[PDB]
């Protein structure tokens, strides 16, 4: 029943079963690969999107932050640069906090996913960032945006990365 | 016209994917088109009832666009479709071989 | 506009690479194809394959190699890049081999 | 000539010092630049060869489709060499650059069912013939800029790097004559 | 290497050389930005915070500008511009702008006889405006299907590129410190929307 991953390190099997269970109909019954990791790969959102830059599926981002907080997005585009907003209502956000919560879209603005040279973020409605990333994912944010009316997804509203993954269904 | 070529394609696309789903399960035509769901209803009750899926295909977007959409998600769909089958197919012809060295003539045997 | 393709050839290679579409003949009526019929003399697969090396219009020129190697001579001579010169295979002539006169730059290397 | 001419003086040296590291520097540049206009020599290299092991197949089943096709229709080439006008596949030139040499490439562009089958095995045919072609003359534009590259690498190990340091070491023979003197 | 400039640079708190290249090329002042240096910069700071407050970022980038295009200058000399990136053209571009249009400066003509530090401040602003939007619209438009170059920004941008060469022509004994002010602000603006237009 649990899915099956080509490696692991953020989640533990309490966690994949709890996601599995979430994933959009697209993905359900896919192998899951590790497209990124910063304990893999080295830590910058220069390889981040370098990796994954060749990809044409979904993606699932996992964060541990140096409170041990595991948190993150099941988005339905790679993370690319981008001039203006992308993705769709498939998008959601997620935290273990550590009981499992899942933010699907509220259906009020499509802020879904916007990445630049310098950030990566999710979520919009004002000056808000359901997630916000740094250039060394190193520093982060998090606060609810009216995209998903997410709770704080870490233990606070500013937080440093401990460790990130990306993975891919393919 | 690009609808009218894109609605043969996914019509298609669905009859393949049904098709195949009977030729999986073995146990009666008849059994299999009964046991068709698309959102977990059957046919006659999703297609009375429908309602647009705005997450899976927006509609602020432009028709050519929503399309292109559909058209991607769809050509999926069927490359998946002939990937799985393909090494489902396989272990089908393989095991049979097996028997067929099983039967056969003394010489065969 | 864009350049043409030429081709020079026995008849069977210039009605291949003819129901493919290549090749006019100009304002001046000049055409843009030669064929090497058996009693062709040797001179005349080097007349017009001068002709084409120096005109404007010619991108590439497809040569059957075996009637590359009846004017090796002037073939090789091209040092330019500006025509491209492939040395096509033929019919019951055998295929392209060795003998070419672009691979032979890398002596030590292919 | 041996020496570069400048007067001997500690501002002479401070020229011939900067026109060392100059030079020094132009090298390791120019060697970098050998370098990778080799790699992509030695690459297109191996795709001049292999394409031309494609020609081998292509070839060969557009000369069937000839032997079949004249053998149904009875001719073409009496007419249809005679038929020829303004025609439907051409060249564009476009660019590619490698480490600032600009190569010339060439691209395509386009103006009964056994002569249908014809068409498709002779018009396959002319897109290896006009992709070889973009291959055949980067590779020949390549070579030429590898070889005045090597030339100016060895030009400045062997004859520009030696005058500068034989002008460099008399200046501080002369620096030390002018001192024994005063 | 003279002993009197040896024991002159021994002493002194600022040193203003010259290049005899920018004399022979017939460029005024011929001060040479690369060896030149003053010690009193940050004596002047408690100045400049209270006075001006703008300047000593503009001040900090323009010589970054002027070492980052004598970095690229003597490569550009061997293998021909070709591999050059675009923010680096702009890089290019911006030193020439600063070279010929603000570090020139004509002593024997009624604009330019004495430069006030609000004339040379709002100049040097422009420019490094100019440079902050230009290499933003070029960096924002890499990894895309439609992307800014040099070329398309002074294709599309020239009139900009014309008022921002010509901002030393302004007279400050016939244009008050308001009319200088106001029409250096007035090209912020040309060049601001000029640069949303794009």
């Amino acid at each position: 029943l649990p899915i099956l991953q080509s490696h692991s390190a953020l989640l533990e099997n309490m966690h994949i079963e709890q996601l599995a269970r979430r994933l959009p109909a697209r993905v359900q019954g896919y192998p899951w690969r590790l497209a990124y990791s910063t304990l893999e790969h080295g830590t910058s959102l220069k390889t981040l999107y370098r990796k994954s830059a060749s990809l044409d599926s979904p993606v699932l981002l996992v964060i541990k932050d140096m409170d041990n907080q595991i948190f993150g997005a099941y988005a339905t585009h790679p993370f690319r640069f981008s001039d203006h907003y992308y993705g769709t209502g498939e998008t959601f956000l997620y935290t273990f906090s550590p009981n499992f919560k899942v933010f699907k879209w509220s259906g009020e603005n499509s802020y879904f996913i916007n990445g630049d040279i310098s950030s990566l973020e999710l979520g919009g409605g004002g000056g808000r960032f359901g997630l916000w990333l740094d250039a060394d994912l190193y520093h982060g944010r998090s606060n609810s945006c009216s995209t998903f009316n997410n709770d704080i997804l870490s233990k606070k509203e500013d937080f440093i990365v401990q460790d990130l993954e990306v993975w891919t269904f393919e | 016209d690009e609808l009218a070529k894109l609605d043969a394609f996914v019509e298609g696309v669905v009859k393949k994917v049904a098709q195949y789903m009977a030729d999986v399960l073995e146990d009666s035509k008849d059994k299999v088109q009964e046991n068709l769901l698309a959102s977990g209803v059957d046919l006659v009750t999703y297609i009375t009832r429908f309602q647009w899926d705005m997450a899976k295909y927006p509609i602020k977007q432009s028709l050519k666009n929503i399309s292109e959409i559909i058209a991607k998600g769809v050509t999926q769909i069927d490359n998946d479709l002939k990937s799985r089958a393909s090494a489902y197919n396989n272990l089908k012809g393989n095991l049979q071989n097996l028997e067929r060295k099983n039967a056969g003539s003394l010489l065969t045997r | 506009r864009g350049k043409l393709i030429a081709v020079i050839g026995d008849e069977d290679t210039v009605t291949g690479f003819l129901l493919g579409g290549i090749g006019e003949l100009n304002k001046n009526r000049h055409p843009n194809f030669l064929v090497v019929e058996k009693d062709t003399t040797i001179n005349e697969i080097e007349d017009t394959f001068r002709q084409f090396l120096n005109r404007d219009d010619i991108g590439i020129i497809l040569i059957n190699q075996y009637i590359a190697e009846m004017v090796r001579h002037a073939l090789d001579a091209h040092q330019r890049s500006i025509p491209a010169v492939l040395e096509i295979p033929s019919k019951e002539h055998p295929y392209d081999a060795a003998k070419d006169s672009i691979l032979r730059r890398a002596k030590g290397m292919f | 000539k041996d020496r570069i001419e400048i007067f001997p003086s500690r501002m002479a040296q401070t020229i011939m010092k900067a026109r060392l590291k100059g030079a020094q520097t132009g090298r390791n540049l120019l060697k970098k630049k050998s370098d990778a206009l080799t790699l992509r020599f030695r690459q297109i290299l191996k795709k001049i060869i292999e394409t031309k092991m494609l020609m081998g197949e292509v070839m060969r089943e557009a000369a069937f489709s000839l032997a079949e096709a004249k053998f149904t229709a009875g001719d073409f080439s009496t007419t249809v060499i005679q038929n020829v006008n303004k025609a439907q596949v051409k060249i564009r030139a476009k660019k590619d650059n490698v480490a600032g040499v600009t190569l010339p490439v060439f691209e395509h562009y386009h103006e009964g069912e056994q002569l249908a089958k014809l068409k498709r095995n002779y018009a396959k045919a002319v897109e290896l013939l006009v992709e070889l072609a973009s291959l055949q003359t980067s590779f020949v534009t390549l070579d030429e800029a590898i070889k005045i590259t090597n030339r100016r690498v060895n030009a400045i190990e062997h004859v520009i790097i030696p005058r500068i340091e034989r002008t460099l070491a008399y200046i501080i023979t002369e620096l030390d004559e002018r001192e024994r003197e005063e | 290497s003279d002993p009197v400039t040896s024991a002159t640079l021994g002493i002194v708190q600022v040193f203003w050389g010259l290049d005899k290249k920018l004399a022979q090329r017939k460029h005024f002042p011929s001060v040479n930005w690369l060896i030149s240096y003053s010690k009193y910069m940050r004596a002047l700071d408690e100045y400049y915070d209270k006075h001006f407050t703008e300047f000593v970022p503009l001040r900090t980038k323009a010589k970054e500008i002027l070492q980052e295009e004598e970095d690229l200058a003597e490569i550009v000399q061997l293998v021909g511009k070709a591999s050059l990136a675009e923010t680096d053209k702009i890089t290019l571009e911006v030193a020439k702008l600063i070279k010929d249009d603000f570090l020139q400066q004509n002593g024997y003509t009624p604009y330019d006889r004495f430069c006030p530090f609000y004339k040379t401040v709002g100049m040097l602003s422009n420019m490094i405006s100019f440079y902050d939007m230009a290499r933003r619209a070029v960096e924002t438009t890499a990894q895309s299907d439609n992307k800014i170059t040099w070329s398309i920004i002074r294709e599309h941008m020239g009139e900009i590129l014309y008022k921002l060469s010509s901002m030393k022509f302004k007279d400050p004994v016939k244009d008050g410190e308001a009319k200088i002010k106001a029409d250096y602000a007035q090209l912020l603006e040309d060049m601001q929307n000029a640069f949303r237009s794009l």
